[PDB]
Order: C-alpha cells, then structure tokens, then sequence
C-alpha cells in the first residue's frame, strides 16, 4: 500500500 | 510491572541505550516502566515514549500489509486455497498490534493525559491517542466505526488545544495537523478535509516563519515539508 | 513444544509468510517447531531454519557490539561512571543472544546432525555448528577457549566432509570455507590461516566454474566474491 | 567493529 507521511519515524 | 524493580533514571537511561542499540521492543518496555513510575514525563521522556512504541508498531503495521495483500490475492478468483494459514497468521500479527496499540492507549488513560496541564504535554499525548486508535483502525472490520470516532474525538480536541495555545509553527502542532490529515484522507474518507487541513495549516505555518529562530525554523520546515509531500500526492 | 499442535506443513508455510513480512522471530519459531516434529529437513527446510535464525541473531549480534563500545568507552581514562546501567543492559542483550545460540545447537544436537547422512546435510548443520559457537565466541570472556575449540572442531568435520564429497565450487563448500576463513582471523588469531583458507578456496573454485551451467555459475561466484571481499581487506 | 564477510544475511 502506498502510506502517506506521518509524523516521527518508520 | 516487569519493571517495578528499576530506577526511573535507570530505566530512562537504559531506554536511550536501547534506541542506540535500534532495540525499539526493549526500548519500549523500558518507557512502559518509566511511565508506571507515575511521575509526569518531561519533553525528552515523552519523545522517548512516542519514538519506542512508533517503531514497534511500525513493524507489526508493515508485517501485517504484507500479510494481509497475500490473503487478500489467495481470495482472488483463479487461487489454489492454501488452507487457512495465511488468515491465522494475519490474525495472528494482527492481535498482536492490536495488544501493543492497547497498552499505549492504557498508558495515555493511566494517567498520562489526565495529568497533562501544559499544551506541549497535553497536545503530545492527545495526538498519540489518535494516532494509536488510527493504527487500530486500519485493522478494523467488525466496530470500526466507534475506534475511528475515537481517533477523530482525540485528534480533534488536540487540534483545538492547540490551535488556541501554540503558534502555527510548533512542530507538535504541525506533526498533529499532518496525522489528523492523513486520518481524514485514508480512514474517513475525507480527501477534502484532508487537503484543506493540510493546505491551511501549511500557509499558516509559511506566514509564522518569520519569527523562528534558525534552529526553530529548521524544525517547523521538516514537517511542513511531509505535509507538502502528501499534498503533491493528493491534487 | 509452543509449536506442538501445529502440522509441519503450516509451520513451513508460515515460515515462509514470516519471512515476507519480515518476521524472523517468529520465522524462527516456526522452524524450531518443525525441527521439533522430529523429521529430516529438505534443503529448501534447512535453508529457512537457517535465514531464520542467522536474522535474529544478527540483530543482537549488532545490538551487543553497540552496548558493548559504549561499555569500553564509558571504562575510558576520564569518563564519568554512568552506574552499572550500560554494563547490566549490555548483559541482557549477551544473556538473550547466547540463549538463542544454544536454542540452536540445541537444535543441532537433538537430533538433526545424527541423522544427517547425506554431504549437503551434514556438512550444512556441522557449518551451522561452527557459526553459533563463533556468535558464542564473539561474547565470550571465561571459558571463551572451550568455546573457540568447540567452533574449530564443528568447522573441521565440516570441512573434511565437504572436501572428500563435494566439488570446489558447491555452494555450501564455499560459505563454510568462508565463515571459517573468518573464524581463523578474528577468532583464533590466525589471519595467515585465513587468508590461506580464503586464497585456496577462492583458486580451486575457480579452475571448477568451466563445469557449471549459467545459474550454477551464479551461485558459486556469489560466494566467491565474499571470499574475495575479504581477502582485499585482509592483504 | 569492522565485520567480515560471512555466509547469508546480515
Ligand atoms: N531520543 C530521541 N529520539 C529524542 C530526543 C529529543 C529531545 C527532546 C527534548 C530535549 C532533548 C532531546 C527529541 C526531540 C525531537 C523529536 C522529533 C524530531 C526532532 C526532535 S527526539
Ligand atoms: N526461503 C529462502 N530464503 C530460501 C529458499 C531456498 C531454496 C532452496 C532449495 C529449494 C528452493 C528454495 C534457498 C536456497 C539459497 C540459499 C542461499 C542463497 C541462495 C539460494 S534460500
Ligand atoms: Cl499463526
Ligand atoms: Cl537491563
Ligand atoms: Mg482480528
Ligand atoms: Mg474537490
Ligand atoms: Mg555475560
Ligand atoms: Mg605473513
């Protein structure tokens, strides 16, 4: 799935 | 508490040894401890906090996507059914993540939030009780309707909070904004809220640069930049 | 046995899904339970235990090495004693490593390298031997010369076996050739040993490719390179 | 530490 930007890390 | 026994210093300190280590699931235990101390948690601890458990969690997630498109793809019409191993295993992540979402969520409400007066804590915590019943959400399919409610009820009264008591370019209040974004464009359904939230909070954001320190400016400009990024994906 | 009421072949299968996802804990837990239902291991089986487990004790590995220099740095002239918080959390990451290390050998020993007849077999899990008492000697600091010897001696009926059984450039003569080139250097203090080791293995693979297809070829010179790799850093 | 290389992965 393609994940959008969200805070902090990965 | 596993970790009854040991300093909070101690357990402080041993969870940025963790962090070093890249030992996120120790890491995350140590902070567990930490906040079963009972003593409020200082800016640096809360980060701490969010860093360990994101990267636990962020695991299971990307585990279970996996996971969760190779059961999708044996449902497909044309599939050889493997019998039932790839569900149980799916479900067998997923119980997982929703376990480590739980105890994140029971850290918030015993008593982290209550003790929470001061915008940077309150708003930090608020937006983590979102972000955890969002994880959960993305998991739902039976009472997915009152968890996504309850990542809107958090994430909106940390907007509120801090729309009234920070300026646009805290990075907390930029970091929230993002997160309620995405909230809005992959789990309401919301695409429009979505970029709006994402667009104003961007501009806001642009016109308050001015009064940041070079430092500060630099903080505020990566996160603005995350919600540019998904700006360009979505229009 | 955890793993007691699952059928081998759901173990295999959600091995193979843990691995696409990237979960080598429970990899390995999987495949410790199909070892445990007591059959021999086909290739494509041995060579899941071991992805399995060589994971999961690389993280540990690169976990200890990070604790372990801060440990080093922190007894340097002019530090400031932190407390015993590195050395005790240093200790548990040694502790959980050397467990998963006789978890394995455990393996080994009950039952899969006496019933292991065939070269493939055998010489895989006496390599196999070899590597957990390196990671073992790796940390090593009180009998570490019981640990070395048991490591040589593993290494060695390895070597002999695949040496009588297998031409030179057999993919697994070749990663054990190498790991115990490794061994000789930074284990038994013998780099002249090593890099003989390494320069012989890599010449009489070499003068084997002419009898290989194309992907036989790729597969032996894949290994080749490592031993290469080394013996640039090593000369 | 500098690490050598070894069979298989990292
Ligand atoms: N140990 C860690 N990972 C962190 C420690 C701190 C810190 C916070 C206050 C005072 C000292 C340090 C972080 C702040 C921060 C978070 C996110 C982005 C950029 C910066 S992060
Ligand atoms: N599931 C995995 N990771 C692997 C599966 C197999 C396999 C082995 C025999 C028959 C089918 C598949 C591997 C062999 C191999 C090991 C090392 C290097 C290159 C190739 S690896
Ligand atoms: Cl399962
Ligand atoms: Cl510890
Ligand atoms: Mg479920
Ligand atoms: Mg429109
Ligand atoms: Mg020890
Ligand atoms: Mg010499």
């Amino acid at each position: 799935k393609l994940m959008f930007k969200t805070e902090g890390p990965d | 508490g596993a970790m009854g026994s040991m300093e909070r210093a101690s357990l402080i300190q041993k969870a940025k040894l963790a962090e070093q280590a890249e030992r996120y699931e120790d890491m995350a235990a140590f902070m567990k401890g930490a906040v079963e101390k009972g003593e409020e948690l200082s800016c640096e601890e809360r980060n701490l906090l969010s860093v360990a458990y994101k990267n636990v969690v962020g695991g299971q997630r990307a585990a279970w996507r996996v996971l969760s498109s190779i059961e999708q793809k044996s449902n497909e019409e044309g599939s050889e059914e493997k019998g039932p191993e790839v569900r149980e295993y799916r479900e067998k992540v997923e119980t997982e993540l929703q376990g480590v979402c739980d105890t994140v969520l029971g850290l918030l409400d015993s008593h982290l939030i209550k003790e929470a007066g001061d915008a940077e804590s309150r708003v930090f915590y608020l937006k983590m009780k979102g972000d955890y019943y969002r994880y959960l959400a993305e998991v739902a399919t039976g009472d997915k309707k009152r968890i996504i409610d309850s990542a809107r009820s958090a994430y909106q009264e940390a907007m509120d909070i801090s729309k009234k008591e920070m300026p646009p370019t805290n990075p907390i209040r930029l970091g929230l904004a993002l997160n309620f974004s995405v909230f809005h464009y992959e789990i309401a359904n919301s695409p429009e809220e979505a970029i709006s939230l994402a667009k104003t909070t961007f501009d806001e954001a642009m016109a308050d640069l001015h009064t940041l320190s070079e430092d500060s400016y630099k903080d505020s400009t990566l996160i603005m930049q995350l919600l540019r990024d998904n700006l360009t994906l979505w229009t």
